[PDB]
DNA sequence: TTTTTTTTTTTTTTTTTTTTTTTTTT
DNA sequence: AAAA
């Protein structure tokens, strides 16, 4: 899931190891979403990524969705005597595990997964080094 | 809503129907400006438009889903060519229930009949009615979806059926205190809804006769065997019970 | 002078794990 | 249906 994550917002976060040795998330800021004045086009520091937890619950699930429908359509399509037997364990164990993204502790688990996937060597130490850029309040 | 819920996933008939629309009716994606679309479902508030073979599937599907209950928004709009698709939204004084007596019926049959006279000609009457239970009292619905005049002409079978007193009286007859008025200038003009598919906060209609006559170019002045919905719809010139008149 | 603040002192632990776990064989 |  963590994989499926990063391929799915690879764009948008970016994780790096401080001075004191801990992961710490920046996340680039975008028009239409709750933000403070004046950090339009620029990358955040959070301390916990909330927009991934969120997205993590919120727009997976539409994928899940597609799956358990995809999962549906073959089984009406009949083709054996052991479909009815594959595609209902498969089936079976899939709505088992479905629920498990809703979750605080695989959450938990899932983000500290990503946390490598993210990472991103030589970011931190090059933040704000050019001098011939400057953060304005729109852009 | 909450029961909405239920249907998705209790039974599999919507679900039947689920499939065939993420598959089949996808790809018949179709804009909402253009009059080209003849499926307009409710549900989600999109335009579609089916082929003979996409049609006859997607009403087989709908006769069964009305056996079995369910909620559904599915609409077709009027086009080019249809049947006598003429809502009546009577508003009675009261909700008292005027039987729809075959004296009664052939009162309103054979008026029917004369508008239809002094128009194009070289007839399978389904009395749809609203389930009543509410102030203003049930709509009745007399289709004709066998023949093809779904144009100004019928605007002028408007307003000869607008305009008519003799209707008026048999309503009358049955306690209408609204004779006129229940046919709507653009009765057939606007969209219509497929039968059996449930209103917005109201119930699906039902159908109380689909009894039919005959007509002849001579002579003019003369039901769980066939799927109801594609039988009173106006695009099934295909149709087993009507045919293309 | 200068006098003591700073350095120290805490403050960084909790989140998994565990639990359960329906199922699955008995 | 109860135990692992």
């Amino acid at each position: 899931i963590a994989k499926v994550i990063y391929a799915m917002m690879g764009n948008k976060f970016v994780v790096d190891v401080d001075s004191n040795g801990k992961y710490v998330w920046f996340e680039f800021v975008l028009p239409g979403q709750p933000m403070n004045q004046g950090e339009i086009w620029k990358w955040r520091k959070e301390v916990n990524p909330d927009e991934l937890h969120i997205y993590i619950s919120e727009n997976f699930s539409r994928v899940m969705d597609r799956i358990t429908e995809h999962i549906k359509y073959h089984l009406s399509q009949p083709h054996e005597s052991n479909i009815l037997n594959y595609y209902k364990k498969l089936l079976k164990a899939f709505e088992r595990s479905k629920s498990k993204i809703f979750n605080d502790s695989f959450k938990k688990g899932v983000i500290r997964q990503a946390e490598f996937l993210f990472r991103q060597r030589s970011f931190i130490q090059t933040l704000d080094t050019n001098p011939h850029l400057l953060g304005v309040g729109n852009g | 809503t909450i029961q909405l819920t239920a249907q998705r996933k209790y039974l599999a008939e919507v679900q039947a129907l689920e499939t065939l629309l993420t598959r089949e009716l996808s790809v018949f994606l179709t804009e909402p400006g253009s009059k080209k679309t003849n499926i307009i479902n409710r549900i989600t508030g999109k335009t579609y438009a089916l082929p003979s073979t996409e049609l006859l599937r997607l009403y087989e599907h709908l006769e069964q889903c009305r056996k079995q209950g369910a909620l559904m928004y599915f609409l077709e709009r009027q086009g080019t060519y249809s049947g006598l698709m003429l809502d009546y939204d009577l508003k009675l004084n009261t909700n008292a229930v005027p039987p729809l007596e075959p004296p009664a019926l052939s009162r309103l049959c054979h008026r029917i009949f004369v508008h239809i006279k002094n128009s194009s000609v070289l007839i399978h009457f389904f009395f749809t009615l609203k389930p009543e239970v509410v102030q203003g009292k049930y709509g009745f619905h007399v289709l004709i979806p066998g023949l093809k005049l779904a144009a100004s002409t019928k605007k002028s079978i408007i307003g000869s059926l607008q305009h008519d007193a003799t209707v008026q009286k048999i309503l009358h007859e049955q306690g209408v205190t609204n004779p006129e008025s229940c046919l709507d200038p653009h009765s057939a003009s606007v969209p219509s809804l497929l039968y059996g598919s449930s209103k917005l906060n109201h119930k699906p209609y039902q159908l109380k006769t689909g009894f039919e006559l005959v007509f002849d170019s001579s002579d003019p002045d003369y039901l769980e065997s066939y799927n109801l919905v594609s039988e009173l719809s106006l695009t099934n010139e295909q149709g087993s019970l009507v045919r293309p008149v």
